[PDB]
């Protein structure tokens, strides 16, 4: 594939600038003779010429063109200018191009515009221009709608598909007379019958403003609506199909998005500039929801909420995944990131501000408090392998639209949210959204560098006339362009504090060297005896202040409330000290850091920073704490020895250790809910309820294991009148299933075929996994592949569902060994989240035996790599070597401290 | 997009 030419090289040339597109689209929505549904298009781009080329190279993907004048295209002047002769066109398959050959050279600062027209495939693919289907009773339904991010609008129509080449554009749909066009923008006019065929309508829409061809939307359908306008003015519809509209089900995102939206627009001081914002709901859907401005779409089960079906858990996705896509407004679609390197100035913005504008929606549920949990320990797990990557990798190593989709992983979103977050507590979020006001104002309808950013807080920092170790850009530098994170040592007997890069493996092999020596500038916050104390910044690998030193009783705590993106250690004596503290009267230690002290001790443990024994002393009080996060991040932490030991004699004492530490949690929800009839006010201690009972049942307490097969056999008896709370089911469900037979999963299978929401259907669908007989797991990990039984956006999650059951372990990572070609041809190779199930089937590995299989797999694929998880790959080998090494340092001492703390 | 935490 020779180099030499711009054409097989995956970035495109910077020689052509588009102004602006018309495009026409027209999906036929029902079959042809072939039985292929089509979608048939036309194009203008208008382009100017920055430096003189005799090519056009602009991106093309599964697109066949209609010859016209005897090209693929024509080329014509504007205002004056007068382009070369077309010599011959080629499309380049690898790179994605369209590539038109000119038998002279285009003109330096003058415009052209070229003309296409193509047709491509309305796949089932959930990529560009796509069909989604579902059923209204014996009829079937079929939508044309999109998903462009990050590198499909090229499938949909040619287009310089890049997000900081940007442009406005003019779309018309044309479509049956009955349905219903949406795209960014307002129609233009009314919708009007097409001249050759009045079984049609031409619906154009107003030109879009100048943006990135990744945030384009064309849907066609008859769904219906809900509306209101917000109290900026701008308009919100909420769309699905007629069915959950009629029910209701569109009536809760209707609640929280306009005012979500507002919040935004005045947090920012920044007006969202569009005269609607469409949330729609789709049947078929590859991620969880997309930002398209103006036309946000979503899963059904992220957006529709059933208040009599579906659970608490379900109405916060809903709310945080609607703010998750308004704060794209500004942080993504208003500005841009400059390329998808730093995807995080997209999406690390939208996975924090997405806290923000969901407490604003629903002050009482304190969902801030979860980013420690859903974002700070979700995304450490990574960061501490060598084989992580910074949160702004180098531009240059991201090319190809594999490495593109790759980049949307936790470091991306959650790195880059932990980061901000402890950004804002450093600056205060007064002073962080001042500058970030500043960053939107200046680059409205533009895009940005990770630099860019830090100019505009700098400038906030020089108005305050605040006062820090630096400039902002040398201390956030420090978090963004090396990868990583440091623990920080606490000596309290002389007060000195040391960093190191923190990894899981002492042993690993820091390939990638940083500039920064992987030093960090860290913000210390800390607490003595419950007091908070003043700042700290800790700017050198040691230092000494008496802030760290302690006597006598006293005990201190760094990074209070989990703000900072660090790990924390003591010496010993110190822990000893908050053991104490937690045997005594755990309530002097705040809950975010009562979750701190257990998730940084196991970690620390696998690093051989403290003895594993010091991490599990750390649980025992949990047999007294009724508080959601420690349990949840004790459980998240416990996973690990799970995943090590289930297949193993550590395992039975493992499960007495927790059937004794959640028996009274699990007695009291008992009494609490009077006899599980009522579910807690709080939403914390109703996902504690929920944890306390999951908890319960899979180490087995005899009162769970009754409570949730007597709830699943009345259902049975009774399938209309389901007995089981929202909250409850996922866990009644799975550990029923589990309890039981064929009888049991039959019932399930039968209820999920027969779903009408997402959410009852989601909660079954994993519950069915949850089977003890090998047979019924192959059997049901065949359905996972059959379209017509489990939805194709569905597929890899139920695969990953059956490989986290223990008797689903071999049965799905020797599938995937045999099935490596289609996995990744069929069920997104290049496409988000592909990393899923890699990560899933490999976390287990902890022998030699499993990493010479894995080691093979990697040989026997070289020909068809690993596409977009292609690091996750790198990661399972370093975890492996990692793993072996810890199960035989580790399983002796705690085989035995479980047998003698079980009792 | 919007991806749920793995
Ligand atoms: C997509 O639709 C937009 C909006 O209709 C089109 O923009 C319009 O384009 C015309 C023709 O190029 C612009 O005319 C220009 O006006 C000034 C005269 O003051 C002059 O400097 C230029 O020589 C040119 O004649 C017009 O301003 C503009 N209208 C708006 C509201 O921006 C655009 O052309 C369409 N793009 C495509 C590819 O069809
Ligand atoms: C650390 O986080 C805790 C827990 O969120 C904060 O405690 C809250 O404080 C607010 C304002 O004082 C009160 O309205 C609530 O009673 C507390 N909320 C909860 C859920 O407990 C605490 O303020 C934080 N500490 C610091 C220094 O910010
Ligand atoms: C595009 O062309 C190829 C090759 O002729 C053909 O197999 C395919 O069916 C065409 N696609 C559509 C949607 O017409
Ligand atoms: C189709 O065209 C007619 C006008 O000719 C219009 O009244 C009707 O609403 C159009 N339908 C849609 C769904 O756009
Ligand atoms: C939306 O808000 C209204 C008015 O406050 C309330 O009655 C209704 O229960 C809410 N709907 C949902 C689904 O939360
Ligand atoms: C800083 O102050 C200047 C001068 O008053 C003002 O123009 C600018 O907008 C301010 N910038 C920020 C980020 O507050
Ligand atoms: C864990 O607790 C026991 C006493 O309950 C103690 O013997 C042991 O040393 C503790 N482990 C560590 C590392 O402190």
């Amino acid at each position: 594939p020779d180099q030499s030419k711009a054409w097989n090289r995956y970035r495109l040339p910077n020689t052509l600038k588009p102004d602006s597109y018309r495009v026409t689209l027209r999906p036929y929505l029902t079959p042809n003779d072939r039985g292929l549904y089509v979608f048939k298009g036309s194009s203008t781009v208008r382009f100017t010429c920055k430096e003189a080329t005799d090519v056009i190279i602009i991106h093309s993907k599964k697109l066949n063109y209609t010859l016209s004048q005897g090209h693929r295209v024509v080329l014509r002047g504007v205002g004056g200018s007068q382009p070369p002769d077309i010599d011959k066109t080629e499309l380049v398959e690898p790179t994605e191009y369209l590539v038109v050959h000119l038998k002279g050279s285009l003109v330096k600062d003058s415009q052209y515009e070229m003309d296409s027209e193509f047709e491509g495939e309305l796949a089932d693919d959930l990529a560009g221009f796509y069909r989604s289907e579902y059923m209204e009773g014996n009829v079937r339904k079929v939508v044309a709608t999109t998903q462009m991010q990050a590198a499909d609008a090229r499938k949909s129509f040619p287009c310089f598909d890049e997000p900081a080449m940007k442009a406005e554009f003019n779309i018309t749909l044309i479509h049956p007379k009955d349905l219903t066009a949406l795209s960014n923008m307002l129609p233009k006019g009314p919708s009007t019958p097409l001249p050759e065929d009045p079984n049609w309508n031409v619906t154009e829409f107003h030109t879009t403003p100048k943006m990135s061809t990744y945030l384009l939307a064309f849907i066609v359908s008859e769904f219906d609506y809900v509306e209101k306008q917000a109290s900026n003015g701008v308009l919100i519809r909420i769309w699905a199909r007629p069915s959950a509209i009629a029910a209701g089900h569109g009536d809760y995102a209707l609640n929280v998005t306009g005012p979500i939206l507002n919040f935004f627009a005045g947090h920012y001081d920044t007006p969202y500039p569009l005269p609607k914002s469409d949330q729609i709901g789709l049947p078929d859907f590859n991620a969880g929801a997309m930002e398209n401005w103006g036309l946000v779409t979503y899963r059904e089960n992220s957006l529709l909420f059933d208040p009599l079906s579906s659970s608490s858990s379900n109405k916060e996705r809903v709310v945080t995944v609607i703010a998750h896509e308004l704060a794209h407004q500004w942080f993504g679609n208003l500005v841009t990131i400059e390329w998808w390197n730093d995807l995080w100035l997209n999406e690390g913005f939208a996975s924090y501000v997405e806290y923000l504008g969901a407490d604003y929606a629903e002050p009482t549920w304190n969902l801030k408090d979860l980013m420690v949990l859903n974002d700070v320990y979700r995304v450490m797990a990574v960061d501490a392998l060598a084989s992580s990557h910074p949160l702004s990798t180098p531009a240059s190593e991201i090319n190809t639209p594999a490495q593109i989709s790759e980049l949307f992983d936790a470091i991306s979103y959650s790195k880059g949210a932990s980061v901000l977050r402890m950004l804002s507590s450093f600056l205060s979020e007064d002073v962080f959204k001042q500058g970030l006001a500043s960053y939107l104002h200046t680059f409205a309808y533009q895009n940005t560098i990770y630099l860019n950013l830090w100019d505009h807080l700098q400038e906030a920092v020089n108005n305050r006339s605040i006062q820090l170790p630096t400039t902002v850009r040398d201390i956030m530098n420090r978090w963004t362009l090396q990868m990583g994170f440091p623990v920080i040592t606490v000596d309290t007997s002389t007060g000195t504090l040391s960093q190191e890069h923190f990894l899981l493996d002492p042993d690993s092999n820091v390939t990638r060297p940083s500039e920064f020596n992987y030093v960090w500038i860290v913000p210390i916050t800390s607490i003595r005896d419950g007091r908070q104390q003043q700042d700290y910044w800790l700017i050198d690998v040691r230092a000494q202040n008496d802030l760290f030193s302690t006597s006598g009783n006293e005990w201190v705590l760094l990074n209070l409330n989990v703000t900072g993106y660090y790990r924390v250690n003591y010496d010993e004596e110190n822990w000893r000290k908050i053991q104490t503290q937690l045997q005594r009267d755990h309530s002097a230690i705040p809950v975010i850091n009562r979750a701190q002290i257990i998730n940084d001790a196991f970690n620390l443990a696998s690093a051989h920073k403290v003895p594993v024994t010091l991490a599990l002393n750390n649980t025992l009080f949990l047999i007294e704490e009724r508080q959601y996060m420690p349990w949840e991040a004790a459980l998240s932490s416990l996973s690990y020895f799970k995943l090590m030991f289930d297949r193993s004699e550590v395992y039975g004492p493992m499960k007495n250790y927790l059937k004794k530490q959640v028996t009274p949690l699990f007695i009291h929800f008992r009494n609490n809910t009077n006899n599980w009839r009522e579910i807690p006010e709080n939403l914390m201690d109703q996902y504690s309820e929920v944890n306390a009972i999951s908890t319960a049942c899979s180490n087995g307490v005899p009162e769970c294991e009754e409570m949730v097969s007597g709830l699943f056999k009345q259902w049975m008896e009774n399938p209309n009148n389901n007995p089981i709370h929202p909250n409850l089911r996922s866990t009644v469900y799975c550990n029923a299933i589990a309890q039981g037979g064929e009888e049991e999963w039959d019932f399930a299978w039968e209820q999920f075929r027969n779903a009408t929401l997402v959410n009852e259907a989601d909660k079954l669908r994993a519950a069915l996994a949850c089977s003890k007989e090998l047979w019924i797991l192959n059997r049901y990990l065949s359905y996972t592949l059959n379209p017509d039984l489990i939805r194709k956006q569905d597929a890899t999650s139920t695969i990953i569902s059956i490989t986290n059951n223990v008797i689903g372990q071999g049965l799905v990572w020797d599938f995937v060994q045999s099935n490596w070609k289609k996995l990744f041809n069929d069920y997104g190779g290049g496409s988000f989240s592909f990393s899923n199930l890699i990560q899933a089937v490999t976390r287990r590995f902890s022998t030699e035996y499993e990493l010479q299989q894995l080691e093979q797999f990697k040989k026997d694929n070289e020909e068809t790599g690993f596409g977009s998880g292609t690091r996750a790959l790198e990661q399972a080998l370093e975890k492996t070597k990692a793993n072996i090494k810890w199960v035989k340092e580790n399983k002796e001492v705690v085989l035995q401290w479980f047998t003698e703390n079980s009792k | 997009v919007y991806i749920h935490p793995f």
